[PDB]
């Protein structure tokens, strides 16, 4: 007989991504800087969320690569804000009895949904397409997270007659006053 | 009739790389085909054959539709599979990840004995702690009891309740409570409130403070 | 076979692992050919002398100032070259010989006697010594009787007069050469000979010329070579090549399509006469494609004619064609690289695996350069590097190393401008003798020692650090936050402990705040969670003055912020990680003063070493219960600030010493010194005694300005008011004896922070990067391992360091006070670090047991990457701290206190009495 | 050309009269009733109409054979399930049955710190409690080890059976002395998976 035990109730504040079917492709939730909300294929470092519970049953996604906070608009569509407010950038969870997770601004009464369909919310009808989320654990590195942007172009003093290559001389900023 | 190589018959339905869904769904593995003529499709599991022997439970026989479908879905079934059906010609494939997950429809169930009826001498540090469970993202708040005016209940029979530690975007560790050099008024009944969409549970312990020892 | 070098720059797009490639120190294969190369018109001379006769470039410099008819007077001066040799340790004299000298009236004439004469006198001077001899038939001077008759390289007819010039030189000079070299160079003689005109013909024609003369040059070797193969190689046993000079190139966006362009360019100027000599005798696809018109076409009987005409490869990795003679074009919009190991790759791979014999390389110098020429040095000891990595780490078979220009002389169209000799000549002085430079030291011993041989001096060393040794880890910007988390709220709530378990707020009635403790911050104890996992004993953290006193006076405090420092002072007590606190800080847009102290001069007023010795005072009240450990000046910019600036810097540490020595102390039994920036300086030239003292008084401008006054006579160093006093720059302050005696003791320890070391020279090898004010070219020794922001890891500099503070300043309890280096990317450069931590460690563990050096603590630079940016220990990814690989492996040097042997156990020591930490008084 | 009054296309492979899908389990009805002209077909539950909008999940509505079918049913769908097919002269009625039994989506979770350590002496016996959170009574077992060569981490499975009681559950650990040591289990399992929970468990 086998023991496994895995334990079950982790995700108290790891990072997770949102995960949405509709029998033709899968999605998962991503955040970009300019406050873009798309539909990642697979798991992307732009896709990693960390849910966070204010009250007993509203969350709040962040994102931990835009910085930025998973907002709501009168629309329904969604987008990522650098600042927090408690009014519409606030979702109340709630876990379906089949089991799937559809997040709605509590005064806006729209579902928050990866497809265009931005349809009310009421106890037991088929949510629109693209809102029946789940969670999924982030089994991405986070080495990856760190951003490797700092590369070095050198065009300056490039020219058919450079006299140190291989940069043996290298002078140092020192500062030289002068009364 | 001539040769062609095996290609997607609906390359339009083929899109879903992974497949997820709450343990107990049935998920569906279809992938038409064809060759010269459309050959057989042996699925198989990271490598190994996959078939009804290792797994009991029900898996459906569609070969005529070209399809897989695996009823009743569980923790024990994660992995890429393969639409690998061999063809005199040609030899196409398409991966098919299936992540399965486990759900949890429920008020935060907190370990048992945490936090406990520890008792501390007086100046000493004390630390009480509350382990919850939920997959649903919990709200963990710190209760502490009060005798404001009377007793420690209020206008209808509640207990007053003041608010120590609580659970913000910027504050980690709320499932533990420290009290360092705990003075007589430091002495009462300490619940962890924790809840989510579905409900609250509460965990109560007592502290007590022994000015001898 | 063509196309197979297009997968190296595959190998090399992954950084080699610091570990094998970081303490490298190879040595070179056994019969290894040590050789050192000259030509017949750079260095020979004598342009008309015993009946010589006129080369090309005998009229390329007159063309009928900067001429080569006397350059050397190496045709004079046969016992000062071969003299020059024998103390050079060389085996091998790679030189040429004059075509026009030998036979000057006409190859089918009378050879001129003494023409020969000098090459057989020559050769018997190398066969006494011992050296065997390299000669190159052709090295671009062409007879002018050759290139006014018969039109130059661009007729056919001189394939005939080449091999009847062979022929006398095999002839004549064959029992004692055994390695010939047809052409030198054969792209810088056909296509800056005559498709360009800056090379000994004057023509400029047209590209159409250049692949004509090339064409005629390969089928001139391989009529050379087929009358040694099949007339004078039986009877002696020699080989022939022809020195196929090339460069390296790199992708610029690293696509396919660069890759394909860099072998493409490589095909073009290596390919182009490699490949019908080495491979199968026809041109490269690459180029008989896209200019097939203008490149001729071969005969069938003429490719099979070329195949295999080169006994060895012969490679000329030098000034010549790497950024000096390259023709744009050639580069298809590439980046251009100095690179030999790749490049030896390069040849391994494409042409079959071939004996590379390196028979030109090492670099130039001004031509106003004396015998200390430091940069030539350094290039020819990354050279020499280079094929000992591709000899050990990439299995090529180099089977000899040229280092070119065994003296100075004509350097071809650069003519005197440049140097690329090992041996100095006065070409002004009547005489011309050989000095050996710097360089010729330095190869002269690289060929006694054969390669690299691993050093004593750099050999790990196995003991263990003392007892009560101060492990730490260091945090200069620590993340405040006053955020209370804990007890916070205070109103009083209903609860539905039945219903709802809902809060129902009762307003009216609330509690008092409780007293607010040090668990009460939310950021204090997840910093402590990951110091008590890395197992430090210490933790260093510097005080922000603006943020304690905004407006810099007394006036009004930031009570709120000293609680946090106080707190986290406190709480690192409570785990045994004793805090080492820094007052002030350079680091800052403000110089680390509150904005009103930094408007006026920020240091120039000395009202503001008054205002920081109160500040200093009220850091001490507070948080001086918990920290026994004060830093006054944290690493100041001793590079970057003003002498009046440091005039009071000084003063304000004397202050803050005095402070806290007479009021402070007694109470709490702690410690309080001044760090400096100790980053060793060492002389390029091991050898050179104006290097020598160039790098002490460097080290005076750098270490010594700050140190002297506090750790030394109690004033600024002697060798600082000689160079500013003989400079007429009177701008260093005086020290009156009331203020010499203030700063003249306040020290308790000598906190240093090393990082790096740096090479300094005293001769000025260009302008632009030469300090003018201290007189200092500062350089690198490019054989060192490199961060991604460039900064060498040298070990030894740490040790070297630690003597020097000792020896000019007694034996003192030295703090390593901060010491670590960066990592750009993720995990490629962190197993730098920690090959960077522990050498670094070991050599400070040299010094404390070899030296006998008080050391009594190491700590590691910057504590995470979110505070310090690519610094850290801890890696700082989507607001989460991970350790790094470094981290695991410094937290095993702590474990074990050092790096103890197989089989060594130092018992504990209780009440241990090492005179650095705070005793019973 | 007559008129219309057909059957269906399959007699036996139609008409089940009772489907008890497991929640989860994808089920579809299939009323194909065909003729000519082709009929209209029309599905209606608890003699309402019923649409692919009011049902949770989702329904879709096939014309090969005209049948919906439910991806991850669920327990609301009880009730009655009434396919009626209307030609241009005549109706046909069928009607079908639908009692999904509860399956819940995880294993049976059990309250964390239970089983509590057993540390007592002979006269106050050990009462372990675990308590399981589930729909129905799951399968809950003890699963003692067998001490041989200390088992209780290790590999290459341990299958020590030891029953009690399988049905918040207690046991009454009579005349508790220094003889049964070890780890105790919680073995709580259902169909989805099985689950344990284990603590500092040491006993005299
Ligand atoms: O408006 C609005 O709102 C909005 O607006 C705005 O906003 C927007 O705009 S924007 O721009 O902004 O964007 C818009 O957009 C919108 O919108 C939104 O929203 C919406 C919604 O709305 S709401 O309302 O909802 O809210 C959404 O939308 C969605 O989507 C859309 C789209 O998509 O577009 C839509 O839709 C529509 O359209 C579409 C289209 O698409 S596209 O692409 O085009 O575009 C679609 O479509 C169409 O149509 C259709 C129809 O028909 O209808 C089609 O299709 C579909 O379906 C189909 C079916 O077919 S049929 O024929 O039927 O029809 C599919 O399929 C296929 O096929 C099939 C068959 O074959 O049949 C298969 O099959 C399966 O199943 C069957 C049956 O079963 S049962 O049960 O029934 O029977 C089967 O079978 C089985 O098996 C067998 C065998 O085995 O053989 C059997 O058995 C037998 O035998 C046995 C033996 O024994 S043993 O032993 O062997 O076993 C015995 O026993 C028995 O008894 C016997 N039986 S019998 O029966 O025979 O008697 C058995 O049994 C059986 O059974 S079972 O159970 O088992 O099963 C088979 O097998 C199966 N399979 S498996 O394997 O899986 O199972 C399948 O299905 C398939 O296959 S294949 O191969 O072919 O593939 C298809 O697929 C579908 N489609 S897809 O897509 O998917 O493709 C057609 O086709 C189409 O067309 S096309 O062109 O495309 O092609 C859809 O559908 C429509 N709809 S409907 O209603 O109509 O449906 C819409 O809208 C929606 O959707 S829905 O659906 O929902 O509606 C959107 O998205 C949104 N947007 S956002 O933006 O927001 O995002
Ligand atoms: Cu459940
Ligand atoms: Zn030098």
């Amino acid at each position: 007989y086998p023991n496994a035990s895995p334990l079950l109730g982790s995700s108290w504040g790891g990072l997770i991504h949102l995960y949405t079917a509709t029998a033709r492709n899968s999605y998962h939730l991503q955040i970009h800087k300019n406050g873009h909300v798309d539909g990642a294929p697979h798991q992307t470092i732009y896709s990693a969320l960390m849910i966070r519970s204010e009250d007993a049953g509203f969350v709040v996604i962040t994102g931990v690569m835009s910085r930025r906070y998973l907002c709501m608009d009168f629309r329904g569509n969604i987008f990522g804000s650098h600042y927090f407010d408690p009014e519409n950038c606030r979702f109340q969870h709630q876990t379906l009895e089949n089991g799937y997770d559809v997040y709605h601004s509590p005064q806006y009464h729209f579902l928050v949904s990866l497809g265009r369909a931005k349809r009310a919310f009421l106890p037991g009808m088929n949510p629109p397409p693209y809102s029946q989320f789940l969670s999924r654990r982030n089994e991405i590195p986070l080495i990856h997270f760190n951003t490797p942007i700092p590369r070095q172009h050198t065009q300056s003093a490039e020219d058919d007659s450079e006299r140190d290559p291989l940069n043996v001389l290298k002078p140092r900023a020192r500062m030289t006053p002068a009364p | 009739y001539p040769q062609q190589a095996p290609y997607w018959t609906h390359p339009q339905r083929m899109e879903k790389k992974l497949h997820a869904v709450p343990a107990g769904n049935t998920v569906k593995f279809r992938c038409p085909a064809a060759g010269n003529p459309t050959p057989t499709i042996r699925w198989l599991k990271d490598g190994q054959a996959f078939h009804g022997e290792n797994r009991i439970g029900g898996i459906r026989l569609r070969h005529q539709h070209w399809s897989l479908v695996m009823e009743s879905v569980v923790p024990s079934d994660r992995g890429t599979y393969t639409c690998l059906v061999e063809n005199a010609v040609g030899s196409i494939r398409y991966n098919y990840l299936l992540d399965v997950l486990e759900r949890s429809p429920h008020r935060p169930i907190l370990q048992a004995g945490l936090p406990a009826n520890t008792t501390a001498v007086v100046g000493s540090d004390v630390e009480l702690l509350c382990k919850v469970y939920s997959d649903a993202q919990p709200h963990i708040q710190w209760l502490k009891h009060i005798v404001i005016n009377g007793s420690s209940f209020g206008a209808d029979g509640f207990p007053y309740v003041q608010v120590l530690k609580t659970a913000d975007i910027n504050s980690s560790e709320v499932e533990v409570l420290y009290l360092r050099n705990v003075s007589a008024e430091d002495a009462g009944e300490y619940t962890c409130l924790a809840g989510n969409s579905i409900g609250l549970s509460y965990q109560s312990a007592w502290l007590t403070v022994l000015p001898e020892e | 076979e063509p196309g197979d070098g297009a997968q190296t720059w595959a190998r090399f797009s992954r950084p080699p692992a610091p570990e094998a490639a970081g303490l490298f120190q190879g040595t070179f294969p056994d019969g290894f050919l040590w050789a050192v190369g000259s030509a017949a018109y750079q260095t020979e001379g004598g342009w008309q002398q015993h009946g010589k006769g006129a080369s090309i470039w005998d009229t390329f410099t007159h063309h009928p100032p900067a001429t080569g008819d006397v350059a050397s007077d190496s045709y004079n001066n046969v016992f000062r070259d071969t003299e020059a040799l024998r103390e050079l340790g060389v085996t091998h004299y790679r030189f040429s010989i004059s075509w026009a000298r030998v036979l000057p009236n006409g190859s089918a004439g009378v050879p001129n006697r003494e023409g020969l004469r000098y090459y057989r006198r020559l050769l018997e001077r190398l066969r006494e010594l011992g050296v065997q001899p390299v000669v190159t038939l052709y090295h671009w001077d062409l007879p002018q009787r050759l290139q006014d008759a018969y039109g130059g390289w661009a007729n056919r007819a001189l394939a005939d007069h080449f091999r009847d010039y062979a022929e006398l030189c095999f002839r004549h000079f064959g029992g004692q050469v055994k390695y010939w070299i047809t052409i030198d160079n054969p792209y810088v003689v056909a296509w800056h000979g005559y498709a360009t005109g800056r090379l000994a013909p004057g023509i400029r024609g047209s590209p159409r010329l250049g692949y004509l003369v090339a064409h005629n040059l390969l089928l001139a070797h391989a009529k050379v070579w087929h009358l040694y193969n099949t007339s004078f190689r039986p009877t002696q046993g020699g080989q022939v090549s022809i020195a196929l000079s090339s460069h390296w190139i790199n992708p610029r966006r690293m696509t396919d399509h660069s890759i394909k362009e860099c072998q493409k360019s490589l095909d073009f100027v290596l390919g182009w006469f490699a490949k019908p000599v080495f491979i199968d005798g026809d041109y490269p696809e690459s180029m008989k494609n896209n200019l097939s018109s203008i490149l001729p076409d071969f005969t069938e009987s003429e490719k099979k004619f070329i195949k295999g005409t080169a006994d060895f490869f012969a490679l000329c990795f030098g000034p010549t064609l790497s950024f000096q003679l390259l023709d744009p074009h050639m580069k298809f919009r590439q980046l251009e690289s100095p690179n030999l190991r790749q490049l030896l790759s390069w040849i391994d791979l494409e042409f079959n695996h071939p004996q590379i014999f390196i028979v030109e390389n090492g670099w130039f110098v001004s031509g106003t350069t004396k015998r200390d020429d430091a940069k030539y040095m350094y290039y020819l000891k990354k050279f020499i590097m280079e094929t000992l990595k591709a000899i050990k780490l990439d299995g090529v078979d180099v089977i000899g190393y040229t280092a070119w220009s065994l003296m100075d002389g004509f350097e071809w169209h650069r003519g005197y401008s440049i140097r690329r000799g090992l041996f100095y000549v006065d070409f002004l002085s009547q005489d011309k003798m050989l000095l050996p430079k710097s360089s010729a030291l330095f190869y002269q011993k690289l060929i006694e020692k054969n390669g690299f041989p691993p050093l004593p001096e750099n050999q790990p060393l196995e003991g263990t650090f003392p007892c009560d040794f101060a492990w730490g880890v260091v945090d200069n910007y620590i993340q405040v936050d006053t955020t209370l988390s804990q007890f916070t709220d205070l109103n009083v709530y209903l609860w539905d402990v039945h219903h709802s378990k809902r809060l129902i707020k009762v307003d009216g009635v609330v509690t008092k705040k409780r007293k607010s403790y040090c668990v009460d911050f939310a950021a204090i104890q997840p910093q402590i969670a990951l110091l008590q996992e890395m197992h430090v004993t210490h933790f260093r953290f510097s005080l922000d003055w603006a943020l304690i006193l905004p407006l810099g006076n007394q006036s009004q405090v930031n009570h709120t912020i000293l609680q946090y420092y106080r707190c986290m002072a406190s709480e690192l007590v409570r785990v045994n990680i004793t805090p080492v606190v820094a007052l002030w800080q350079p680091m800052a847009p403000n110089q680390g003063l509150p904005r009103l102290l930094a408007r006026q001069g920020a240091w120039e007023n000395p009202y503001t070493a008054l205002a920081f010795a109160e500040y200093a005072r009220l850091c001490f009240q507070e948080l001086g219960h918990h920290v026994k450990l004060w830093i006054t000046m944290n690493e100041p910019y001793t590079r970057n600030m003003t002498y009046s600036a440091g005039h009071n810097l000084l003063k304000a540490h004397a202050l803050a010493w005095h402070v806290y020595n007479e009021k402070f102390r007694h109470a709490q039994n702690g410690k309080i010194s001044i760090a400096l920036q100790a980053d060793w300086i060492e002389p390029a030239c091991p050898f050179s005694q104006k290097d020598k003292e160039v790098a002490e008084r460097v080290l005076e401008f750098d270490i010594g300005w700050l140190a002297e006054p506090i750790f030394g006579s109690g004033d600024y160093p002697w060798v600082m008011r000689d160079w500013l006093n003989q400079r007429n720059n009177f701008l260093l302050p005086y020290f009156t004896e009331d203020e010499k005696k203030l700063i003249q003791g306040t020290f308790d320890f000598l906190a240093l922070s090393h990082y790096t070391t740096i090479l300094v020279d005293s001769e000025k090898e260009d302008p632009i990067k030469y300090n003018d004010y201290l007189e200092v070219q500062e350089m690198t020794d490019i054989t060192w391992l490199n961060s991604p922001s460039q900064v060498a890891v040298v070990p030894w500099g740490l040790r070297k360091v630690l003597n020097w503070l000792k020896f000019k300043y007694g034996d003192l309890p030295m703090y390593i006070i901060s010491n670590g280096i960066d990592d750009g990317l993720h995990a490629e450069d962190d197993q730098l670090r920690v090959y960077y931590m522990q050498n670094y460690i070991n050599e400070a563990l040299k010094a404390h047991i070899l030296d006998g050096i008080n050391l009594c603590g190491y700590f590691a630079y910057s504590f995470n990457d979110r505070t310090a940016p690519r610094f850290g220990l801890y890696r700082y990814a989507a607001d989460q701290f991970e350790p790094k690989a470094s981290m695991k492996h410094y937290r095993k040097i702590i474990d074990s206190n050092g790096f103890p042997g197989p089989e060594t156990l130092e018992r504990f020591c209780p009440e241990e009495f090492t005179v650095c930490t705070e005793c019973s008084f």
